[PDB]
RNA sequence: AUUAAUAGGGACGGUCGGGGGCAUCAGUAUUCAAUUGUCAGAGGUGAAAUUCUUGGAUUUAUUGAAGACUAACUACUGCGAAAGCAUUUGCCAAGGACGUUUUCAUUAAUCAAGAACGAAAGUUAGGGGAUCGAAGAUGAUCAGAUACCGUCGUAGUCUUAAGACUAGGGAUCGGGUGGUGUUUUUUUA
């Protein structure tokens, strides 16, 4: 298994794994209801945005697919990356999904829109870990080197400036 | 430089000596020491310094393979150009029984030759089966599908349907 | 099994995976069954249950792997694991004679345990499974 | 010849080719010609135009490294394949003649 | 001590199989862990789609694990209780030409039921699924027994699929002898 995903409302449990399987099953039990496999190389991480109840699969290839809570279909997708993604972060704004990748960059754009907004390239080579916390949209990413970068939402201060 | 040498069959040296005059007169100008060592029973060619292109060593290696395939040497050593491919496929390692090999060779020959060489003519291949190997010359695009069809016909399945499918593919190639 | 007696588990598991890679795939199913039987008896019961579960996941029509998992669960005689195995057997699909043997195995597990309320619940679930 | 020499191990197929820049040992890290990066149309790479286009940049980096003479090592796919290249061998020979590389120690590395 | 189809046979020495059993000797191409000329494009390629996709993928600056098989030479020239057999060794059931006045006259002729291997995608999904069914049940410990020895369900059990030629003329094939040189065979006629 590459990585797991826990539902913050304590309902379901999904795992992305090396055998291209997005096995989604219960939390109180191990009852496998479904799994998903329509990718290229594998599936690395699954992102849960339970405010709108979507399922974002950060897969082995550069393609990132967005799945619903019920129909297990593809509502949205993310492309435009170069090497690999391996980790996607859910967003306090509930739409502007954050994606780090194996090229040294963080790309964040609105999932409900589907077009690129901000691609930030503070790191150089490859990203390993990435996480967020809620009330300040405060993004920490750890790359293949030892350097870490820190980005927070201050857009209300910037729109006051111009 | 180095040299390319290979031994030939019993009748290959007698066949190659009849056309060894103009072959050596063009190879030596193209820096290939094309000689027939009758004492050792082999044909060798050394890459000299009188070549204006580096493809002379590759063309002489293909010509030596065509000459040692017991095929027509003057009709198979003119593949020195880029758009001219001559190669030999060894189909002898496909069957074990001699009667099954004879039955497969009759299917590969076809009825009176032209019943199975029509797809070879449609693929533009000068196919000639000699013993356990079959040598064909022509365009590389036309011979790649021809050699794949030859490998399919060399399998244990009946090549009558494969020849009919090759004629159907040749008829569908007109579009 | 000699390495398991010599307390070599991770090296033997890597050797078993290399031996299964070298062996044919048709014989690898019986070799995995022999390895799961050896791991349940002589090796760690957690490794034996993991090998029995993985073989059950690999073969979706293996009543032998269901019986081997039942035999591994009966080796420890855990009532919660037998109830979990009965729930997994209830989750699996069986034939007419296969469900009758599964209900008989569940009744034999209930008779070995001694819980009359669970035996009545198993009999009610077997009657509901029969009504299909 | 003042040791200005190298070797080109050309592993080529019917529809693809690759170049390994070699010394007598594994040295002379010059370049490596790609197969279809010059043109992506699934027929120009089989043609000699895209192979010579990749060889033009390969020979430019080979001159940057400092290898003049090229010892040919013509490698094919071999085995159950066709055991022959497409037009990559003729395009590399034409690129060698255009670059004026010295011909010597030419061999075939086909399997 | 009439018979010798020398009906037939242990033998008898020279000489032999890519028949075949091991015994070492080469590695031709692949898999993984290696690891890069820090190459993300490479299989396929009616153009396509499609397999693997920036988890290094032609490769590699080669270690091991394994199987694997004889390339132009070359090729059925041959050799099989038989389901078949293509370098290089030491051993053997046995098989091999031949001569024998030497092996003996006495080593039953076809053979089915009794035995030896026993082969041109041991593929697909529902159904009766009953007699029974390996994989494991469980009884006696035997320092040691899935069978030693009773008790159960699954692939199974069985169908569902990939001229009245009238005539000549040269050449051709199959021979042979006049002479001619080697080959055949130079006792193995």
């Amino acid at each position: 298994i590459n990585a797991l995903s826990v539902s913050p409302n304590d309902s379901i449990f999904a795992t992305a794994s090396y055998d291209k399987t997005c096995k989604i099953w219960n939390l109180e039990n191990g009852e496998l209801e479904a799994t998903l496999a329509n990718h290229k190389r594998g599936l690395w991480d699954v992102s849960f945005c339970q405010y709108d109840k979507l399922l974002a699969t950060s897969s082995g290839d550069k393609t990132v697919k967005i799945w619903s809570l019920d129909t297990f279909s593809v509502m949205k997708t993310l492309e435009g990356h170069t090497n690999a993604v391996q980790r996607c972060s859910f967003i306090n704004k509930q739409k502007q999904l954050i994606s780090c990748g194996a090229d040294g960059l963080i790309k964040i754009w609105d999932c409900s829109s589907g077009e690129c907004l901000k691609t930030l390239d503070g790191h150089n080579n490859r990203l390993w870990a990435l996480s967020t916390m809620n009330d300040g949209d405060m993004i920490v990413s750890a790359d293949a080197d030892g350097v870490f970068q820190f980005w927070k939402d201050c857009t209300e201060q910037e729109i006051e400036e111009e | 430089e180095s040299s390319f040498m290979t031994l030939f069959p019993k009748y290959r040296e007698s066949y190659l000596k009849t056309i060894w005059n103009d072959v050596t007169r063009a190879l030596d100008k193209h820096n290939i020491a094309c000689v027939l060592d009758l004492v050792e029973g082999s044909m060798t060619v050394k890459t000299t310094r009188k070549t204006y292109d580096p493809a002379i060593i590759l063309k002489a290696r293909d010509l030596i393979k065509l000459l040692a395939r017991s095929v027509p040497f003057p009709q198979a050593v003119k593949i020195l150009q880029d758009d001219m491919a001559c190669d030999v496929i060894k189909i002898g390692n496909f069957v074990t029984n001699k009667e099954r090999f004879v039955k497969r060779r009759q299917r590969l020959v076809g009825p009176n030759g032209n019943t199975l060489k029509a797809l070879e003519l449609l693929t533009k291949c000068y196919i000639l089966v000699q013993g356990n190997t079959v040598s064909a010359m022509g365009p590389f695009k036309g011979l790649k599908e021809v050699r794949r069809v030859v490998e399919d016909c060399m399998k244990n399945i009946h090549p009558i349907y494969h020849i009919k499918e090759l004629m159907i593919k040749r008829e569908l190639a007109k579009r | 099994d000699f390495l398991i007696s010599h307390n070599e588990e991770q090296e033997a598991r890597t050797i078993l995976g290399n031996a299964l890679k070298a062996l044919p795939k048709r014989n690898h199913i019986e070799v995995v069954r022999k390895f799961a039987q050896l791991e349940f008896a002589k090796g760690d019961p957690e490794r034996g249950r993991s090998l029995f579960e993985g073989l059950v996941a690999d073969a979706p029509k293996r009543i032998d792997l269901w019986n081997v998992y039942v035999d591994q669960e009966v080796k420890a005689k855990d009532k919660k694991k037998v109830e979990d195995l009965f729930e997994r057997i209830i989750t699996k699909k069986i034939t007419r004679k296969q469900a009758k043997f599964f209900f008989n195995k569940w009744l034999q597990f209930e008779e070995s345990e001694g819980d009359e309320k669970t035996i009545e619940y198993v009999k009610a679930k077997a009657t509901e499974y029969v009504a299909s | 010849n003042s040791q200005v020499f190298g070797v080109a191990r050309i592993y080529a197929s019917f529809n693809d080719t690759f170049v390994h820049v070699t010394d007598l040992s594994g040295k002379e890290t010059i370049a490596r010609v790609t197969g279809g990066m010059k043109v992506k149309a699934d027929r120009d790479e089989s043609s000699p135009y895209a192979a010579m286009l990749a060889a033009q940049d390969v020979a430019a980096k080979c001159k940057e490294v400092g290898i003049t003479a090229v010892h040919v090592k013509i490698r094919a796919t071999g085995g159950t394949r066709t055991k022959t290249p497409g037009p990559g061998g003729q395009a590399a020979l034409r690129a060698l003649a255009r670059s004026g590389l010295r011909i010597g120690r030419i061999e075939d590395v086909t399997p």
